């Protein structure tokens, strides 16, 4: 879980 | 005297930060001449983030789909294109504060300054290193995407990073200014994880050289080591293997201190096997790896405190 | 996520740095409106440094005794005076890059950003804290005097430090922008030594609050403590006594995390008596004291990672 | 030994 900023 | 994680003065970069809005998504962009660079995910709504097809999402946008604000000045977009993971928005005005610059793709172990920004307004600056696993341990909150990393040589800004995302372990990933990610990461909210990291051996050595230049020799010893025997210890402690190229890079520091590289490696081997026994080095209780040989020469005196 | 010693963007300050020369001594000065502020020791030659009488040395100078260079532009001095340990050189031009500003005298434990400069050219920026013993652990080489410390609120620069000297332990001392030294130091090369220092308790607590806001609670415990019992442990470990005022300052952080101040003090007491047992907090193996409660609120999310 | 910078 990559969260785009 | 002293040694600090020092960032480059950020002024030349503060003047290039703008805000880019597409729909209800707002983030930071970099305005150089007549172009604004920003993360392509600015064209995503929260629902587009899991499985976005950027080619498809973008063809549905027009130039006026993008709002670009520099200060309290609105810039008008007159063209747009995608370059890997960035958007290049051509605007009708050239940034009069554009500094001399270059776009560089830095290598793992190298360091750079980050100008954390929100809504096109710079808020803080700090130094960091591109980890061997291609992430950086930054400090970023929602709205920080589009914030950039850079180095300054004389009066040329070398941009090397644009922030795009955070991984589960709290570390950060992004791209160079051509929009190509550092590492195997992609700009979508799927399951991704930083790979196993390693300590940047070359930097730890450089930092031990800085400690001597600054007058401290407590950790040195009477021994020496071969590159190979050192690497057996490095593997055991999860340090990058030392190479002949690393030994060559350490030449100047070695010459300034009179300590042969492999003798310093012997000192490091001992610190690794024995610990620091309650002592500190340049104020630290741990072996620091975020200062390159270049960072040491930049910051330390050119005269060793013998 | 993440937590870094973050400095304020330095641009507003880079535009105020100039070089001041008197004879063969050159250092940095701060140009605001039509005045340039710099360490008064710029009027000393190496022989004047042990026992300088500044009143006497200064009366022997004229306005043209001073050369002020802003970039590659020479400024002309049309007046000069001494204010405590600084010189105020009135020049014939007003700095067009002067930001909104204030001069503030910061208190021990507070933090600020330092813009290290040489020959009027900024070279690096880093964050630091005014230690309880009134020194700062900076990174300065010959030629750095006149470099300044500051904080930025909205778009107002609050200047609070000008660098003047280094003490034997490698730490630094200087003055506020009215030329009054922080600490009992004087601007002459006599035997002086930093007094015994202490850990800034309030900051260590704030930083433990930051760790929780960022999702980490490993160091918490089921206990609590009275202010008094905590202070007995603080004395033993050379930490500043905790006061009711400190407890009040920690109110917001305490409210955001749901951890009562004295329960966090109980956590700290335990960390102090037991160590960290191989663990880290916000990436650190030691208890960090250079982040104030304000620095934490500034940098951390306003939403705790529960 | 204070050293003036």
């Amino acid at each position: 879980x990559a969260v785009l900023x | 005297s002293g040694f600090r994680k020092m960032a480059f003065p950020s002024g030349k970069v503060e003047g290039c930060m703008v805000q880019v809005t597409c729909g209800t998504t707002t983030l930071n962009g970099l305005w150089l001449d007549d172009t604004v660079y920003c993360p392509r995910h600015v064209i995503c709504t929260a629902e587009d983030m899991l499985n976005p097809n950027y080619e498809d999402l973008l063809i549905r946008k027009s130039n006026h789909s993008f709002l670009v604000q520099a200060g309290n000045v609105q810039l008008r977009v007159i063209g747009h294109s995608m370059q890997n993971c960035l958007l290049r928005l051509k605007v009708d005005t050239s940034n009069p504060k554009t500094p001399k610059y270059k776009f560089v793709r830095i290598q793992p172990g190298q360091t750079f300054s980050v100008l954390a920004c929100y809504n096109g307004s710079p808020s803080g600056v700090y130094q960091c290193a591109m980890r061997p696993n291609h992430t950086i341990k930054g400090s970023f909150l929602n709205g920080s995407c589009g914030s950039v990393g850079f180095n300054i040589d004389y009066d040329c800004v070398s941009f090397c990073y644009m922030h795009h995302m955070e991984l589960p372990t709290g570390v950060h990933a992004g791209t160079d200014l051509e929009g190509k990610f550092y590492g195997p990461f992609v700009d979508r909210q799927t399951a991704q994880a930083a790979g196993t990291d390693t300590t940047i051996t070359l930097n730890v050595l450089a930092w031990l050289y800085a400690a001597v230049i600054n007058g401290d020799r407590w950790f040195l010893n009477r021994f020496t080591t071969t590159l190979n025997d050192f690497n057996l210890v490095a593997m055991k402690y999860n340090y990058e293997p030392l190479t002949q190229d690393h030994v060559d890079i350490l030449g100047p520091l070695s010459a300034q201190t009179g300590i042969a590289v492999l003798d310093m490696c012997a000192a490091l081997k001992e610190l690794l096997q024995n610990g620091m026994n309650g002592r500190t080095i340049l104020g630290s209780t741990i072996l620091e790896d975020e200062f390159t040989p270049f960072d040491v020469v930049r910051q330390c005196s050119g005269v060793t405190f013998q």
